[PDB]
Protein backbone atom coordinates (compact mmCIF):
# COMPACT_ATOMS: atom_id res chain seq x y z
CA UNK A 1 0.00 0.00 0.00
CA UNK A 2 1.08 3.53 0.29
CA UNK A 3 4.24 2.20 2.39
CA UNK A 4 5.12 0.23 -0.56
CA UNK A 5 4.60 4.06 -2.71
CA UNK A 6 7.37 5.33 -0.21
CA UNK A 7 9.55 2.50 -0.94
CA UNK A 8 9.50 2.88 -4.63
CA UNK A 9 9.80 6.56 -4.40
CA UNK A 10 12.93 6.07 -2.22
CA UNK A 11 14.86 3.79 -5.07
CA UNK A 12 13.17 6.02 -7.63
CA UNK A 13 14.70 8.83 -6.22
CA UNK A 14 18.48 7.18 -5.72
CA UNK A 15 18.21 5.80 -8.69
CA UNK A 16 17.86 9.20 -10.37
CA UNK A 17 21.21 10.59 -7.65
CA UNK A 18 22.93 7.47 -8.78
CA UNK A 19 22.13 7.94 -12.84
CA UNK A 20 22.99 11.18 -12.26
CA UNK A 21 26.46 10.94 -11.11
CA UNK A 22 27.23 8.28 -13.15
CA UNK A 23 26.25 10.42 -16.66
CA UNK A 24 28.09 13.74 -15.04
CA UNK A 25 31.69 11.60 -14.67
CA UNK A 26 30.78 9.53 -18.06
CA UNK A 27 30.58 13.18 -19.85
CA UNK A 28 33.03 14.61 -17.62
CA UNK A 29 36.16 12.06 -18.24
CA UNK A 30 34.80 11.27 -21.32
CA UNK A 31 37.92 12.31 -22.83
CA UNK A 32 39.94 9.52 -21.94
CA UNK A 33 42.74 9.55 -19.41
CA UNK A 34 46.33 8.38 -20.42
CA UNK A 35 47.87 8.26 -16.53
CA UNK A 36 51.77 6.48 -16.62
CA UNK A 37 51.39 5.87 -12.75
CA UNK A 38 49.68 2.13 -11.91
CA UNK A 39 47.34 3.99 -9.77
CA UNK A 40 45.02 5.03 -12.51
CA UNK A 41 42.46 3.14 -13.79
CA UNK A 42 41.07 4.00 -17.29
CA UNK A 43 41.31 1.23 -20.28
CA UNK A 44 40.82 1.94 -23.95
CA UNK A 45 42.17 -1.23 -25.62
CA UNK A 46 39.33 -1.82 -29.18
CA UNK A 47 38.83 1.82 -30.56
CA UNK A 48 35.58 1.52 -31.55
CA UNK A 49 34.15 -0.31 -29.00
CA UNK A 50 35.22 2.99 -26.55
CA UNK A 51 32.00 4.85 -28.81
CA UNK A 52 30.16 2.01 -28.43
CA UNK A 53 30.38 2.34 -25.05
CA UNK A 54 29.99 5.56 -24.87
CA UNK A 55 26.41 5.02 -26.87
CA UNK A 56 25.52 2.59 -24.45
CA UNK A 57 25.80 5.29 -21.70
CA UNK A 58 24.25 7.35 -23.92
CA UNK A 59 21.01 5.37 -24.53
CA UNK A 60 20.71 3.70 -20.85
CA UNK A 61 20.60 7.08 -19.40
CA UNK B 1 43.00 -21.44 -26.75
CA UNK B 2 40.89 -21.13 -23.20
CA UNK B 3 40.95 -16.99 -24.19
CA UNK B 4 39.07 -17.47 -27.76
CA UNK B 5 36.83 -19.98 -26.01
CA UNK B 6 35.25 -18.21 -23.68
CA UNK B 7 35.11 -15.13 -26.65
CA UNK B 8 33.39 -18.09 -28.97
CA UNK B 9 30.50 -19.04 -26.17
CA UNK B 10 30.19 -15.38 -25.09
CA UNK B 11 29.57 -14.10 -29.32
CA UNK B 12 27.42 -17.27 -29.49
CA UNK B 13 24.98 -16.54 -27.00
CA UNK B 14 25.24 -12.80 -28.23
CA UNK B 15 24.23 -14.25 -31.27
CA UNK B 16 21.27 -16.26 -30.20
CA UNK B 17 19.84 -13.34 -28.35
CA UNK B 18 19.83 -11.10 -31.48
CA UNK B 19 18.29 -14.29 -33.18
CA UNK B 20 15.35 -13.83 -31.02
CA UNK B 21 15.22 -10.24 -31.09
CA UNK B 22 14.83 -10.68 -34.48
CA UNK B 23 12.16 -13.28 -34.96
CA UNK B 24 10.08 -11.33 -32.31
CA UNK B 25 10.62 -8.68 -34.25
CA UNK B 26 9.49 -10.25 -37.45
CA UNK B 27 6.34 -10.82 -36.28
CA UNK B 28 3.85 -8.50 -38.19
CA UNK B 29 1.68 -7.66 -34.51
CA UNK B 30 4.65 -5.69 -32.49
CA UNK B 31 4.32 -6.85 -28.73
CA UNK B 32 3.95 -4.79 -25.41
CA UNK B 33 6.27 -1.88 -25.36
CA UNK B 34 7.53 -3.50 -21.91
CA UNK B 35 9.23 -6.93 -23.72
CA UNK B 36 10.75 -4.88 -26.02
CA UNK B 37 12.80 -2.90 -23.71
CA UNK B 38 13.47 -6.04 -21.22
CA UNK B 39 14.88 -7.66 -24.31
CA UNK B 40 16.84 -4.51 -25.42
CA UNK B 41 18.53 -4.27 -22.27
CA UNK B 42 19.36 -7.62 -21.92
CA UNK B 43 20.98 -7.97 -25.51
CA UNK B 44 22.87 -4.54 -25.16
CA UNK B 45 24.33 -5.19 -21.68
CA UNK B 46 25.33 -8.57 -23.43
CA UNK B 47 26.74 -6.67 -26.09
CA UNK B 48 28.55 -4.72 -23.32
CA UNK B 49 29.96 -7.71 -21.80
CA UNK B 50 31.07 -9.11 -25.40
CA UNK B 51 32.87 -5.29 -25.26
CA UNK B 52 34.76 -5.87 -21.94
CA UNK B 53 35.65 -9.48 -22.49
CA UNK B 54 37.14 -8.85 -25.94
CA UNK B 55 39.03 -5.99 -24.16
CA UNK B 56 40.29 -8.16 -21.69
CA UNK B 57 42.26 -10.68 -23.69
CA UNK B 58 43.47 -8.92 -26.62
CA UNK B 59 46.95 -10.10 -25.87
CA UNK B 60 45.99 -14.23 -26.60
CA UNK B 61 43.92 -13.03 -29.72
CA UNK B 62 46.70 -11.01 -30.93
CA UNK B 63 49.33 -13.72 -30.43
CA UNK B 64 47.58 -16.35 -32.94
CA UNK B 65 48.15 -16.45 -35.98
CA UNK B 66 45.42 -17.57 -38.95
CA UNK B 67 46.38 -20.32 -40.96
CA UNK B 68 44.15 -22.51 -43.18
CA UNK B 69 44.07 -26.21 -43.14
CA UNK B 70 46.05 -28.26 -45.26
CA UNK B 71 42.97 -30.68 -45.54
CA UNK B 72 40.77 -27.34 -46.13
CA UNK B 73 40.80 -27.25 -49.74
CA UNK B 74 40.67 -23.87 -51.58
CA UNK B 75 39.68 -24.48 -55.26
CA UNK B 76 36.53 -25.51 -53.85
CA UNK B 77 36.18 -22.85 -51.17
CA UNK B 78 37.91 -19.79 -52.67
CA UNK B 79 35.06 -17.68 -52.33
CA UNK B 80 34.01 -18.91 -48.79
CA UNK B 81 37.86 -18.26 -47.62
CA UNK B 82 37.58 -14.62 -49.44
CA UNK B 83 34.33 -13.73 -47.75
CA UNK B 84 36.00 -14.78 -43.90
CA UNK B 85 39.02 -12.92 -44.74
CA UNK B 86 37.88 -9.17 -45.85
CA UNK B 87 37.66 -7.19 -42.91
CA UNK B 88 36.74 -3.65 -44.65
CA UNK B 89 34.59 -1.40 -42.71
CA UNK B 90 30.74 -0.62 -44.51
CA UNK B 91 31.25 2.33 -46.49
CA UNK B 92 28.66 4.29 -44.55
CA UNK B 93 30.35 4.17 -41.11
CA UNK B 94 33.82 5.34 -42.98
CA UNK B 95 31.87 8.81 -44.06
CA UNK B 96 29.83 8.83 -41.32
CA UNK B 97 33.17 9.22 -38.99
CA UNK B 98 34.80 11.56 -42.01
CA UNK B 99 31.91 13.89 -41.74
CA UNK B 100 32.35 13.61 -38.14
CA UNK B 101 35.88 14.65 -38.14
CA UNK B 102 35.35 17.00 -40.32
CA UNK B 103 32.90 19.28 -38.53
CA UNK B 104 35.01 18.20 -35.10
CA UNK B 105 38.09 20.11 -37.15
CA UNK B 106 51.10 22.42 -27.91
CA UNK B 107 47.74 24.18 -27.99
CA UNK B 108 45.92 20.89 -28.54
CA UNK B 109 47.58 19.84 -25.71
CA UNK B 110 47.09 22.77 -23.11
CA UNK B 111 43.48 22.60 -24.52
CA UNK B 112 43.47 18.89 -23.53
CA UNK B 113 44.58 19.81 -19.57
CA UNK B 114 41.55 22.99 -19.77
CA UNK B 115 39.57 19.76 -20.51
CA UNK B 116 41.35 17.97 -17.39
CA UNK B 117 40.78 20.27 -15.16
CA UNK B 118 37.06 21.23 -15.92
CA UNK B 119 36.53 17.58 -15.70
CA UNK B 120 38.30 16.86 -12.37
CA UNK B 121 36.35 20.49 -11.35
CA UNK B 122 33.06 19.71 -12.56
CA UNK B 123 33.43 16.54 -10.29
CA UNK B 124 34.20 17.99 -7.17
CA UNK B 125 31.47 20.79 -8.14
CA UNK B 126 28.37 17.85 -8.27
CA UNK B 127 30.47 16.11 -5.54
CA UNK B 128 29.83 18.80 -3.36
CA UNK B 129 26.41 19.50 -4.41
CA UNK B 130 25.32 15.95 -3.36
CA UNK B 131 27.20 16.98 -0.37
CA UNK B 132 24.79 19.84 0.30
CA UNK B 133 21.43 18.37 0.42
CA UNK B 134 21.11 14.93 2.77
CA UNK B 135 19.63 11.89 0.19
CA UNK B 136 18.99 9.55 2.99
CA UNK C 1 48.52 11.43 -46.89
CA UNK C 2 45.76 8.45 -46.84
CA UNK C 3 47.41 4.87 -46.56
CA UNK C 4 45.90 1.52 -47.85
CA UNK C 5 46.44 -0.83 -44.96
CA UNK C 6 49.04 -3.31 -46.12
CA UNK C 7 47.25 -5.85 -44.42
CA UNK C 8 44.30 -5.58 -47.58
CA UNK C 9 46.41 -4.82 -50.00
CA UNK C 10 46.12 -6.84 -53.17
CA UNK C 11 48.85 -6.59 -55.94
CA UNK C 12 47.93 -8.44 -59.39
CA UNK C 13 50.99 -8.59 -61.97
CA UNK C 14 48.92 -10.23 -64.96
CA UNK C 15 52.10 -9.62 -67.43
CA UNK C 16 53.91 -11.98 -64.89
CA UNK C 17 51.72 -14.80 -65.06
CA UNK C 18 51.16 -14.52 -68.79
CA UNK C 19 55.13 -14.45 -69.13
CA UNK C 20 56.21 -17.05 -66.94
CA UNK C 21 52.94 -18.69 -65.55
CA UNK C 22 52.17 -19.53 -61.60
CA UNK C 23 54.29 -22.14 -60.19
CA UNK C 24 56.49 -22.97 -56.93
CA UNK C 25 59.40 -22.52 -59.26
CA UNK C 26 59.11 -19.15 -59.48
CA UNK C 27 56.63 -17.84 -56.46
CA UNK C 28 59.31 -16.14 -54.91
CA UNK C 29 60.36 -14.69 -58.62
CA UNK C 30 56.58 -13.36 -58.52
CA UNK C 31 56.87 -12.11 -54.86
CA UNK C 32 60.10 -10.09 -55.79
CA UNK C 33 58.41 -7.49 -57.71
CA UNK C 34 55.61 -6.91 -54.79
CA UNK C 35 56.17 -3.76 -52.25
CA UNK C 36 55.90 -6.21 -49.72
CA UNK C 37 59.10 -7.15 -50.26
CA UNK C 38 61.48 -5.70 -48.38
CA UNK C 39 64.76 -4.81 -50.31
CA UNK C 40 66.57 -5.07 -47.05
CA UNK C 41 65.89 -8.75 -46.64
CA UNK C 42 68.79 -10.83 -47.00
CA UNK C 43 67.15 -12.58 -49.52
CA UNK C 44 67.63 -9.45 -52.26
CA UNK C 45 71.29 -9.67 -50.90
CA UNK C 46 71.74 -13.10 -52.15
CA UNK C 47 70.10 -12.65 -55.38
CA UNK C 48 72.85 -10.28 -55.99
CA UNK C 49 75.66 -12.45 -54.69
CA UNK C 50 74.11 -15.03 -57.02
CA UNK C 51 74.02 -12.89 -59.70
CA UNK C 52 77.50 -11.76 -59.27
CA UNK C 53 78.93 -14.96 -58.82
CA UNK C 54 77.31 -16.26 -62.27
CA UNK C 55 78.51 -13.01 -64.27
CA UNK C 56 81.73 -13.92 -62.64
CA UNK C 57 53.73 -31.47 -40.67
CA UNK C 58 53.93 -30.10 -44.42
CA UNK C 59 57.36 -28.73 -43.45
CA UNK C 60 59.51 -31.43 -43.46
CA UNK C 61 57.34 -32.48 -47.05
CA UNK C 62 58.58 -29.28 -48.81
CA UNK C 63 61.49 -29.52 -47.33
CA UNK C 64 62.68 -32.78 -48.50
CA UNK C 65 60.72 -32.18 -51.59
CA UNK C 66 62.52 -29.60 -53.58
CA UNK C 67 66.47 -28.78 -53.96
CA UNK C 68 66.60 -25.14 -54.65
CA UNK C 69 64.90 -25.09 -50.97
CA UNK C 70 67.46 -26.58 -50.04
CA UNK C 71 69.68 -24.49 -51.69
CA UNK C 72 67.83 -21.83 -50.13
CA UNK C 73 69.14 -22.68 -46.37
CA UNK C 74 72.88 -23.16 -47.61
CA UNK C 75 72.43 -19.72 -48.35
CA UNK C 76 70.55 -17.99 -45.89
CA UNK C 77 72.30 -20.07 -42.55
CA UNK C 78 75.54 -17.44 -43.11
CA UNK C 79 72.99 -14.54 -43.42
CA UNK C 80 71.17 -13.56 -40.40
CA UNK C 81 67.76 -11.38 -40.47
CA UNK C 82 64.51 -10.37 -41.96
CA UNK C 83 64.42 -13.16 -44.37
CA UNK C 84 61.51 -14.48 -46.73
CA UNK C 85 60.61 -18.35 -46.70
CA UNK C 86 58.52 -21.05 -48.01
CA UNK C 87 54.96 -22.07 -45.29
CA UNK C 88 53.50 -24.43 -48.05
CA UNK C 89 52.18 -25.21 -51.29
CA UNK C 90 49.17 -27.02 -52.64
CA UNK C 91 48.47 -27.05 -56.49
CA UNK C 92 47.94 -25.63 -58.96
CA UNK C 93 47.06 -22.64 -57.31
CA UNK C 94 47.87 -21.95 -53.56
CA UNK C 95 50.84 -21.16 -52.01
CA UNK C 96 51.49 -19.00 -48.76
CA UNK C 97 55.06 -17.81 -47.61
CA UNK C 98 56.34 -17.93 -44.32
CA UNK C 99 57.28 -14.37 -42.98
CA UNK C 100 59.77 -14.98 -40.28
CA UNK C 101 63.38 -13.13 -38.77
CA UNK C 102 66.25 -14.73 -37.93
CA UNK C 103 68.70 -13.87 -35.05
CA UNK C 104 71.24 -16.59 -34.62
CA UNK C 105 72.02 -16.53 -31.28
CA UNK C 106 75.62 -18.26 -31.02
CA UNK C 107 76.60 -17.22 -27.60
CA UNK C 108 77.78 -19.30 -24.89
CA UNK C 109 75.14 -20.87 -22.91
CA UNK C 110 72.32 -21.57 -25.71
CA UNK C 111 72.00 -24.67 -27.00
CA UNK C 112 69.32 -23.98 -29.01
CA UNK C 113 70.07 -22.82 -32.95
CA UNK C 114 69.20 -19.56 -34.77
CA UNK C 115 66.13 -17.89 -32.91
CA UNK C 116 63.27 -17.89 -35.65
CA UNK C 117 60.67 -15.32 -34.79
CA UNK C 118 57.18 -14.74 -36.80
CA UNK C 119 56.74 -11.06 -38.03
CA UNK C 120 53.81 -11.28 -40.74
CA UNK C 121 51.35 -13.39 -42.27
CA UNK C 122 51.08 -13.59 -46.69
CA UNK C 123 48.75 -15.78 -48.33
CA UNK C 124 48.82 -16.20 -52.01
CA UNK C 125 45.43 -16.83 -53.41
CA UNK C 126 45.62 -17.81 -57.94
CA UNK C 127 47.22 -14.42 -59.08
CA UNK C 128 46.18 -12.69 -56.04
CA UNK C 129 48.71 -11.59 -52.40
CA UNK C 130 46.81 -11.23 -48.69
CA UNK C 131 48.42 -9.85 -45.62
CA UNK C 132 44.27 -8.44 -37.41
CA UNK C 133 40.94 -10.74 -36.31
CA UNK C 134 40.88 -8.67 -33.45
CA UNK C 135 40.37 -5.48 -35.76
CA UNK C 136 37.75 -7.45 -37.88
CA UNK C 137 35.69 -8.26 -34.92
CA UNK C 138 35.66 -4.89 -33.24
CA UNK C 139 34.72 -3.60 -36.48
CA UNK C 140 31.62 -5.85 -37.01
CA UNK C 141 30.69 -4.99 -33.82
CA UNK C 142 31.13 -1.54 -33.83
CA UNK C 143 29.20 -1.53 -37.51
CA UNK C 144 26.33 -3.78 -35.68
CA UNK C 145 26.29 -1.00 -32.83
CA UNK C 146 25.55 1.60 -35.40
CA UNK C 147 22.51 -0.30 -36.97
CA UNK C 148 21.23 -1.30 -33.80
CA UNK C 149 21.55 2.57 -32.48
CA UNK C 150 19.97 3.84 -35.60
CA UNK C 151 16.58 1.31 -35.36
CA UNK C 152 16.51 2.12 -31.81
CA UNK C 153 16.04 5.69 -32.27
CA UNK C 154 13.75 5.29 -34.96
CA UNK C 155 11.17 3.05 -33.44
CA UNK C 156 12.07 5.62 -29.98
CA UNK C 157 10.65 8.29 -32.66
CA UNK C 158 7.72 5.58 -33.10
CA UNK C 159 6.93 5.22 -29.22
CA UNK C 160 3.90 7.66 -28.48
CA UNK C 161 2.54 7.95 -24.91
CA UNK C 162 -0.65 8.94 -23.23
CA UNK C 163 -0.68 9.14 -19.15
CA UNK C 164 -4.18 7.62 -19.13
CA UNK C 165 -2.75 4.16 -21.36
CA UNK C 166 0.54 3.85 -20.87
CA UNK C 167 3.19 3.53 -24.01
CA UNK C 168 1.93 2.85 -27.50
CA UNK C 169 2.00 3.15 -31.16
CA UNK D 1 22.53 -30.66 -23.04
CA UNK D 2 22.58 -27.46 -25.95
CA UNK D 3 18.83 -26.49 -26.17
CA UNK D 4 18.82 -25.20 -29.89
CA UNK D 5 21.66 -24.60 -31.85
CA UNK D 6 22.05 -21.19 -33.98
CA UNK D 7 20.70 -20.77 -37.33
CA UNK D 8 22.83 -20.44 -40.39
CA UNK D 9 22.92 -16.63 -41.20
CA UNK D 10 25.79 -16.24 -43.86
CA UNK D 11 25.40 -13.49 -45.96
CA UNK D 12 27.20 -14.75 -48.96
CA UNK D 13 24.99 -11.68 -51.07
CA UNK D 14 27.46 -9.47 -48.98
CA UNK D 15 29.67 -7.28 -51.77
CA UNK D 16 32.27 -6.88 -49.27
CA UNK D 17 34.33 -4.25 -49.80
CA UNK D 18 38.00 -5.13 -50.67
CA UNK D 19 40.23 -2.08 -52.15
CA UNK D 20 42.07 -3.00 -55.22
CA UNK D 21 44.88 -0.54 -56.31
CA UNK D 22 48.33 -2.08 -56.98
CA UNK D 23 47.71 -3.81 -60.36
CA UNK D 24 49.61 -1.17 -62.88
CA UNK D 25 53.33 -2.41 -62.69
CA UNK E 1 29.79 -29.86 -44.56
CA UNK E 2 32.18 -27.85 -46.60
CA UNK E 3 34.88 -29.26 -44.22
CA UNK E 4 36.11 -31.42 -41.15
CA UNK E 5 36.93 -28.70 -38.47
CA UNK E 6 40.17 -28.45 -37.28
CA UNK E 7 40.72 -25.04 -38.39
CA UNK E 8 41.65 -22.91 -35.53
CA UNK E 9 45.12 -23.92 -33.80
CA UNK E 10 46.68 -21.95 -31.50
CA UNK E 11 50.08 -20.22 -32.71
CA UNK E 12 52.15 -16.81 -31.32
CA UNK E 13 53.26 -13.83 -32.50
CA UNK E 14 55.83 -11.46 -30.51
CA UNK E 15 54.01 -7.83 -29.77
CA UNK E 16 55.19 -5.03 -31.43
CA UNK E 17 57.74 -2.94 -29.95
CA UNK E 18 55.97 0.56 -28.45
CA UNK E 19 56.67 4.31 -28.43
CA UNK E 20 55.51 7.42 -28.80
CA UNK E 21 54.27 7.55 -32.37
CA UNK E 22 50.92 5.58 -32.10
CA UNK E 23 49.60 5.29 -28.58
CA UNK E 24 49.28 9.23 -28.17
CA UNK E 25 47.18 9.68 -31.79
CA UNK E 26 45.32 6.77 -30.38
CA UNK E 27 44.16 8.31 -27.17
CA UNK E 28 43.94 11.77 -28.59
CA UNK E 29 41.62 10.52 -31.52
CA UNK E 30 39.69 8.60 -28.88
CA UNK E 31 39.13 11.57 -26.91
CA UNK E 32 37.63 12.40 -30.05
CA UNK E 33 35.27 10.44 -30.83
CA UNK E 34 34.75 10.45 -27.07
CA UNK E 35 33.64 14.29 -27.44
CA UNK E 36 31.81 13.63 -30.67
CA UNK E 37 29.62 11.12 -28.56
CA UNK E 38 29.32 13.71 -25.76
CA UNK E 39 28.18 16.18 -28.48
CA UNK E 40 25.15 13.68 -29.46
CA UNK E 41 24.35 13.43 -25.91
CA UNK E 42 23.45 16.51 -25.75
CA UNK E 43 21.62 16.67 -29.29
CA UNK E 44 20.18 13.69 -28.32
CA UNK E 45 18.95 14.82 -24.86
CA UNK E 46 17.83 17.76 -26.31
CA UNK E 47 15.76 16.43 -28.50
CA UNK E 48 14.30 13.51 -26.05
CA UNK E 49 13.58 16.67 -23.81
CA UNK E 50 12.19 18.85 -26.22
CA UNK E 51 9.81 16.56 -27.16
CA UNK E 52 8.92 15.69 -23.60
CA UNK E 53 7.86 19.12 -22.91
CA UNK E 54 5.53 19.51 -25.74
CA UNK E 55 4.04 16.13 -24.99
CA UNK E 56 4.02 17.02 -21.61
CA UNK E 57 2.62 20.73 -21.30
CA UNK E 58 -0.26 19.13 -23.58
CA UNK E 59 -1.02 16.27 -21.24
CA UNK E 60 -0.97 19.34 -18.62
CA UNK E 61 -3.93 21.42 -20.95
CA UNK E 62 -5.74 18.46 -20.99
CA UNK E 63 -5.46 17.89 -17.13
CA UNK E 64 -6.36 21.38 -16.21
CA UNK E 65 -9.24 21.28 -18.80
CA UNK E 66 -10.54 18.33 -16.77
CA UNK E 67 -9.63 19.66 -13.40
CA UNK E 68 -11.76 23.03 -13.83
CA UNK E 69 -14.75 21.50 -15.98
CA UNK E 70 -15.66 18.51 -13.67
CA UNK E 71 -17.67 19.73 -10.46
CA UNK E 72 -18.93 17.27 -8.03
CA UNK E 73 -22.74 13.96 -3.05
CA UNK E 74 -22.62 12.18 -6.50
CA UNK E 75 -22.30 8.66 -6.59
CA UNK E 76 -19.16 8.09 -8.73
CA UNK E 77 -16.76 4.94 -9.48
CA UNK E 78 -14.55 3.65 -12.13
CA UNK E 79 -16.26 0.87 -14.77
CA UNK E 80 -14.66 -1.50 -17.33
CA UNK E 81 -16.50 -0.64 -20.54
CA UNK E 82 -17.80 -3.78 -22.70
CA UNK E 83 -16.76 -3.13 -25.51
CA UNK E 84 -13.37 -1.17 -24.83
CA UNK E 85 -12.62 -3.05 -21.43
CA UNK E 86 -10.69 -0.23 -19.99
CA UNK E 87 -11.36 1.78 -16.88
CA UNK E 88 -14.05 4.88 -16.87
CA UNK E 89 -15.36 7.10 -14.83
CA UNK E 90 -19.21 6.64 -14.21
CA UNK E 91 -21.81 7.93 -12.39
CA UNK E 92 -25.45 6.52 -10.60
CA UNK E 93 -28.06 8.49 -11.28
CA UNK E 94 -31.02 6.79 -11.16
CA UNK E 95 -33.91 5.95 -8.43
CA UNK E 96 -32.94 2.70 -7.50
CA UNK E 97 -31.86 3.61 -4.11
CA UNK E 98 -34.45 6.16 -3.55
Amino acid sequence: MSNQALYEKLEQTRTILSVKLAELINMTTIADRNDDDEGSFAQENSELAVATTSVMMVNNQ
Amino acid sequence: GQALDAVRMRLAQLTHSLRRIRDEMSKAELPQWYTLQSQLNVTLSQLVSVTSTLQHFQETLDSTVVYPLPKFPTTSHESLVTTLLRKKNIPEVDEWMKYVRETSGEEIEKLLQQDREITNWARTTFRNEYGKHDFK
Amino acid sequence: MNVTPLDELQWKSPEWIQVFGLRTENVLDYFAESPFFDKTSNNQVIKMQRQFSQLNPARRQILFKYPMYMQLEEELMKLDGTEYVLSSVREPDFWVIRKQRRTNNSGVGSAKGPEIIPLQDYYIIGANIYQTIFKIVQSRLMSTSYHLNSTLESLYDLIEFQPSQGVHY
Amino acid sequence: PSYSPTSPSYSPTSPSYSPTSPSYS
Amino acid sequence: KVVKPSSLNSDKIPYVAPTKKEYIELDILNKGWKLQSLNESKDLLRASFNKLSSILQNEHDYWNKIMQSISNKDVIFKIRDRTSGQKLLAIKYGYEDS
